[PDB]
RNA sequence: GAACUGAAGAGUUUGAUCAUGGCUCAGAUUGAACGCUGGCGGCAGGCCUAACACAUGCAAGUCGAGCGGAUGAAGGGAGCU
RNA sequence: GGUCCAGACUCCUACGGGAGGCAGCAGUGGGGAAUAUUGGACAAUGGGCGAAAGCCUGAUCCAGCCAUGCCGCGUGUGUGAAGAAGGUCUUCGGAUUGUAAAGCACUUUAAGUUGGGAGGAAGGGCAGUAAGUUAAUACCUUGCUGUUUUGACGUUACCAACAGAAUAAGCACCGGCUAACUUCGUGCCAGCAGCCGCGGUAAUACGAAGGGUGCAAGCGUUAAUCGGAAUUACUGGGCGUA
């Protein structure tokens, strides 16, 4: 399955950006970002260890918009895996088609990237392939078919892709919309705010 | 991709089933439900803050109102199978379909064997009939279906039905007994089923004869002979002796002016269901009649709550077959349980549908009961 | 007697076999005594069509066993590769 | 070059406390069943009870190049036509 | 799925006389909370016989049914503040449902229709050719060549085109343990409950409504095993008064 739904209520719940919108205008001015959603949001309401720990989990679920049961598998996997499953769980969350074709610029959002997954219009190593999970390995050249490229989706999140940030871990060239994904990033590219230790901790449990 | 502010009213949908509420039909049209309470009071019944209403008035209330609607089946499946059920062409007769209703002891099991040339009235637990009999018959003038029915008057609604599946009814009454009160039984099932009616006066053998009285009973019935008015034919026979059994079967294959084109054969078997029972060795069994269209080995059958697809199919005398006509009776196997008389069976061709379906029936008929 | 056939595995609609010597009053899938390769109808990719040991192969057919129909064409085919 | 690397507690006896001690909960698993609900596909699984009684079909045959024998086509044709 | 003897239990009978063994595959009645089709083919792999064609094969390969399990994918995407109408709460100012909806613009995965389309296939028949076989260009065995012939699954996997957002969200919980709160009814009643325990007139614990939290084609309950239990303590407990 998939969430299908309101996306500035997962934002308020867990009180940071959490980009979800296209990005274009703000985020602040559409959604009263300091309120938790309900009736009884001006509530502050500290909350234990067991809340904290759920809190950070599913941020980062929210975020990739991972369910639960496949969040078990990639934890497993990680876990299975050697050196500091902590990190390699992010590791294994950023190869993910969706993430690598949203953070190649050809979507405005995750679900954006999902569905030009999903809808046959993104090749991997020149064939199509339209699993929303296929782990990318690096080197790969993922593109875009000929029959979808003229689309204005693409070409209108080119530059938004164009002022977030530069990632400096994959390349694309802009013209025929091809780019290469040089390798997995580290740690420390990735926003150095999501405690994965939370994560770990609830789950060794 | 700009914000345009909206000028006239808005509009929703609405889904109204057999019975809807004031307040939750306002809901579903995003208005006051004291706005709507003064509206109808304004105009015809008042109405009350949480009053049930029907289809019509709700349907009047969101037409008036401009907002689009449209109705509830409570019974979607039912319809839909029904309009997907069948549709064909072409005609051919098909050979008719009698029943056979009486007083007690007044021979009719006697006349059906000396017709068929079975003598089962030799066997018989006590000597009297207690279940319906399905027989197809060669006759020397073409192929009929006999239905016997027992005459006493606990098996009424037996003899109903026994009428609701014949389109010419035999009654036979005894010369010397005269009009009896399951003859009456029998002239009003008749009556009520809107058939033909043909009357066979037996047992003429005896010294006693005395054929006229008869007349004049069935004539204060509303049933005329053939001279007078004229609405009936009148036939005197003898059952054991067999005279006058020739005449009563012309007389009743005359009747065949009411045409009886059954449809194509090519159609899905329709059918009644006539006699079912449980065997230790084969399960529930059910005798049904054919309406219209043909019955084949290996098909999807729905009757009654119970589906399943027919692992055999025998005829009356065993013998099993692979096909069955118009208005032929088998005996089929394969279904989850015993149906109960008077069920129809259609063929499905479909077996998911007939599956929800038939759960379906089911979980409403647990309800009911 | 003792006779190599083929041991059939791999899953619905993809075959995988294994040259396998038995008795040959067993169960297609049951005891044996000695795998001696396997074959890949489909194979594609890095995956290999078939593969023997020579050695074995010699050494049971020097002891009298007798290959069924595919196995000795798929033996031959091997060999001539 | 790898074949492993791994261990959480809480509630409840008292006016309150520490200890002892039982009960209960948070996890992972089913050949599962039941209730409500139900779009698709891939791969598996499906009488755990009565080794209770069984209607009807099929599940073990082959060799005429071991042997008598009877059914013996196609034809060579002949004769009357 | 053979023989004989005896036994229990069914059945046929013309009344003298015989037959039977589904814990093989489908199937029935019964018992039970509970577990499926009287399906297709020997095309493939095996097995029996044959010399060879070939015959047999409920093994096997495949289909049917069932959310029973594991895995994967859908039920749209972007913009959109008069912060619409309605519901809910309120200190009556407003807040919330909520960019959520509507509107505007995009895309067609899966399902639907139509056209293309592999792989599972090794072999068999016929003719010629070359070697070996003897005593022999014969028959026969083997190589090769040429021709012909084989698929239940099957309307295969897969690929392409067509129209449209159209065809597709539910279940449990919200006093603590344990993430998630307020109103309205009821008043030791009706009820809830894994353990503490709630309910006797302002119930965040009963029943509804708004809001929220977990999972998600599933969600809960019941039954059962291990863990937590160092609570049978080898690792790793104790015995003055528990
Ligand atoms: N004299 C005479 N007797 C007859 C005639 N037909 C039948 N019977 C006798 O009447 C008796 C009853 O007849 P039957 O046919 O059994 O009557 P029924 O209508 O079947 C009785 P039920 O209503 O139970 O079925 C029988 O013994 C039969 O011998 C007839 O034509 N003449
Ligand atoms: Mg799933
Ligand atoms: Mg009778
Ligand atoms: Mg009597
Ligand atoms: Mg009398
Ligand atoms: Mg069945
Ligand atoms: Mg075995
Ligand atoms: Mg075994
Ligand atoms: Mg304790
Ligand atoms: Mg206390
Ligand atoms: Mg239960
Ligand atoms: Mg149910
Ligand atoms: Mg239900
Ligand atoms: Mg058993
Ligand atoms: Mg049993
Ligand atoms: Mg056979
Ligand atoms: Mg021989
Ligand atoms: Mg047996
Ligand atoms: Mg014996
Ligand atoms: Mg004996
Ligand atoms: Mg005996
Ligand atoms: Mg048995
Ligand atoms: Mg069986
Ligand atoms: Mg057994
Ligand atoms: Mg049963
Ligand atoms: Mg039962
Ligand atoms: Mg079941
Ligand atoms: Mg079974
Ligand atoms: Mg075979
Ligand atoms: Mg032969
Ligand atoms: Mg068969
Ligand atoms: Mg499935
Ligand atoms: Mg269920
Ligand atoms: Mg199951
Ligand atoms: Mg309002
Ligand atoms: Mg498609
Ligand atoms: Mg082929
Ligand atoms: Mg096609
Ligand atoms: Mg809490
Ligand atoms: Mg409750
Ligand atoms: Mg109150
Ligand atoms: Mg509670
Ligand atoms: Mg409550
Ligand atoms: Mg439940
Ligand atoms: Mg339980
Ligand atoms: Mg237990
Ligand atoms: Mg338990
Ligand atoms: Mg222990
Ligand atoms: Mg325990
Ligand atoms: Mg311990
Ligand atoms: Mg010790
Ligand atoms: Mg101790
Ligand atoms: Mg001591
Ligand atoms: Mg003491």
């Amino acid at each position: 399955a998939r969430y299908i739904g309101p996306k500035c209520k997962l934002s308020r719940r867990e009180g940071t950006d959490l980009f979800l919108k296209s990005g274009a205008r703000a985020l602040d001015s559409k959604c009263k970002a300091e309120n938790v959603p309900g009736q009884h949001g001006q509530r502050r309401g500290r909350l234990s260890d067991y809340g904290l720990q759920l809190r950070e989990k599913q941020k980062v679920r929210r975020i990739y918009g991972v369910l639960e049961r496949q969040f078990r598998g990639y934890y497993q996997e990680a876990s299975r895996r050697k050196g500091s499953t902590g990190e390699n769980l992010l590791q294994l969350l950023e190869c993910r088609l969706d993430n690598v074709v949203y953070r190649m610029g050809f979507g405005s959002t995750r679900s954006e990237s999902r569905q030009l997954v999903s809808h046959k219009a993104i090749t991997v190593n020149g064939q199509t392939v339209n699993i929303p999970s296929y782990q990318v390995k690096a080197g790969d050249v993922v593109a875009v078919r000929e029959k979808s490229k003229n689309q204005l989706r693409i070409a209108q999140a080119l530059e938004l892709c164009g002022q977030r940030g530069r990632v400096e871990w994959v390349e694309v060239d802009l013209d025929k919309k091809a780019g290469t994904f040089k390798s997995a990033p580290a740690r420390s590219d990735l926003s150095a705010d999501i405690n994965e230790n939370l994560i770990v901790e609830l789950y060794s449990k | 991709h700009g914000f345009q502010n909206p000028t006239g009213p808005i509009v929703r949908e609405v889904n109204i089933g057999e019975t809807i509420t004031v307040a939750e039909l306002a809901a579903q049209m995003s208005v006051k439900g004291a706005e709507v309470v003064k509206f109808m009071f304004k105009m015809g019944s008042p109405v009350t803050i949480n009053q049930v209403l029907d289809q019509e008035t709700a349907q009047l209330v969101a037409e008036e109102l401009g907002h689009k609607v449209k109705l509830v089946s409570e019974n979607a499946l039912e319809e839909q199978l029904a309009e997907s059920l069948k549709f064909e062409g072409e005609a051919v007769t098909r050979a008719p379909v009698v029943t056979v209703m009486g007083h007690v002891d007044h021979g009719k099991t006697s006349l059906l064997d000396y017709i068929r040339r079975a003598k089962v009235a030799a066997g018989e637990a006590g000597g009297i009939t207690q279940h319906i009999g399905a027989y197809h018959v060669e006759t020397e003038r073409g192929m009929v279906t006999f239905l016997d029915t027992p005459g006493h008057a606990a098996f009424t609604a037996m003899r109903a039905r026994g009428a609701q599946a014949t389109d010419i009814v035999i009654l036979v009454v005894a010369a010397d007994d005269g009009v009896m009160p399951q003859t009456q039984e029998a002239v009003q099932h008749a009556k009520a089923a809107g058939v033909p009616i043909v009357v066979a006066v037996n047992k003429i053998d005896k010294p006693e004869a005395n054929p006229d009285n008869i007349k004049n009973g069935l004539a204060a019935l509303d049933v005329i002979p053939e001279e007078w008015g004229g609405d009936a034919p009148f036939v005197p026979v003898s059952a054991k002796l067999g005279t006058g059994v020739d005449e009563l079967l012309e007389a009743v294959l005359l009747q065949a002016e009411v045409l009886e084109l059954k449809a194509t054969p090519s159609a899905p078997g329709r059918g009644v269901v006539v006699e079912s029972r449980l065997d230790k060795g084969r399960g529930p069994v059910a005798t049904v009649l054919v309406q219209d269209g043909t019955l084949r080995q290996g098909d999807m059958v729905l009757v009654g709550i119970n589906y399943g697809r027919v692992r055999a199919m025998l005829d009356e005398n065993g013998k099993p077959i692979k096909e069955a006509g118009p208005s032929i009776p088998v005996e089929i196997l394969g279904l989850d349980g015993t149906p109960d008389a008077g069920d129809e069976m259609t063929v499905v061709a479909d077996e998911k549908k007939a599956r929800e379906v038939a759960l379906f029936r089911q979980g409403k008929f647990r309800e009911v009961k | 007697m003792v006779t190599i056939r083929l041991a059939r595995g791999g899953s619905k609609k993809r075959p995988f076999y294994h040259l396998t010597v038995t008795n040959s009053r067993n169960a297609r899938d049951g005891r044996f005594v000695e795998r001696i390769g396997f074959f890949n109808p489909v194979a594609t990719g890095g995956e290999v069509r078939l593969s023997v040991d020579q050695e074995r192969a010699t050494y049971w057919l020097g002891q009298g066993a007798q290959p069924s129909e595919r196995v000795a064409q798929l033996l031959k085919d091997a060999a001539k590769a």
